[PDB]
């Protein structure tokens, strides 16, 4: 029950309430596809996706919009992405889970902040 | 059919930026707006993304709070097809980032300004030292007054939200430059 889940799960709160343009671009969804999977795998694999996705798209155009605070939105998500998947890895505690090879990033982190939700109630 | 949607912001009451996601389409839009219960025009100021209208700016002669507002995208090829919305814009306010930071010793005190937004706004501050993992946030009035070792390095910052008074806004405004104390 570490104060990272605490974060974790602020992380993911702060993430949920503002909608981005990339929020909707898609993400393998790890949890419909678990089989028989430990905690520290999902963690470990929903930190992998995370980490692939900022990476693809911290330079997308479309999720940088005109606006100044398009930009500004965006900078905080790859900024909170990245956050959430060093505290996700550090967890998980593995040295790798590649996922390999679909759901909405939004609907993603929506699941996502529901599992932290309910470890931090378990604790 | 169909049309994308308008994201409307009035920032700190001087202009407003309507957008919409232009980049989700299959190929220049037009926009119309109007107040509802007042006494129907053409955007002036047309926002490109990539030569093609990525939204409009209404300059703070055209914005009027607490008057319903609605607004009228179309499609110039298929005038038949468009999409009308109405929008609270005392809901839709986004302060600029608190700024003039100032600090002086009684017993510590933190001051912060806004142009004539001062008693519609609602802030949150933000403080740690050296020694502390942690933000320490603590919410405020519209007053905007904080209070509160030179061996410990104190870092504070806050921002502010156009609520409840004046208007129901839910967003933040982006945090003010950080201000620092100590060693
Ligand atoms: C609102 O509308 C204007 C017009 O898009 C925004 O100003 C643009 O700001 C960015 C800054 O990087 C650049 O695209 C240009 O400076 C402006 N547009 C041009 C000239 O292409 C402004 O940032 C928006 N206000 C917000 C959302 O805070
Ligand atoms: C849209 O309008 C702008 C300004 O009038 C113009 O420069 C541009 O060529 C137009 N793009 C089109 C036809 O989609």
């Amino acid at each position: 029950c570490d104060i990272t889940l605490q974060e974790i799960i602020k992380t993911l709160n702060s993430l949920t309430e503002q909608k981005t343009l990339c929020t909707e671009l898609t993400v393998t969804d790890i949890f419909a596809a678990s089989k028989n999977t430990t905690e520290k795998e999902t963690f470990c694999r929903a930190a992998t996706v995370l980490r692939q996705f900022y990476s693809h798209h911290e330079k997308d155009t479309r999720c940088l919009g005109a606006t100044a605070q398009q930009f500004h939105r965006h900078k905080q998500l790859i900024r909170f992405l990245k956050r959430l998947d060093r505290n996700l890895w550090g967890l998980a505690g593995l040295n790798s889970c590649p996922v390999k090879e679909q759901s909405t990033l939004e609907n993603f982190l929506e699941r996502l902040r529901v599992i932290m939700q309910s470890k931090w109630f378990k604790c | 059919l169909p049309l994308p949607e308008v994201q409307c912001f009035v920032f700190n009451v001087e202009y407003m930026n309507c957008t919409w996601q232009s980049s989700s389409e299959p190929q220049n839009l037009t926009l119309h707006y109007w107040y509802k219960n007042s006494d129907v025009q053409k955007c002036s100021h047309y926002l490109f993304s990539e030569e093609i209208t990525s939204g409009c700016q209404l300059q703070k002669k055209e914005i009027h709070l607490y008057q319903t507002f609605v607004v009228q995208l179309q499609d110039p090829r298929e005038p038949r097809r468009q999409a009308t919305q109405m929008l609270k814009l005392q809901n839709l306010v986004i302060p600029w980032a608190p700024e003039n930071l100032t600090l002086h010793k009684l017993q510590l005190e933190l001051n912060w300004n806004n142009r004539f937004l001062n008693h519609c706004l609602e802030h949150l501050v933000q403080y740690r030292t050296d020694w502390d993992h942690s933000w320490t946030e603590q919410s405020v009035d519209y007053r905007h007054k904080f209070s509160l070792d030179g061996q410990k390095r104190y870092t504070f910052r806050v921002r502010s939200r156009f609520n409840p008074l004046c208007g129901s806004a839910q967003h933040w405004s982006e945090w003010s430059h950080p201000i620092h104390w100590g060693s």
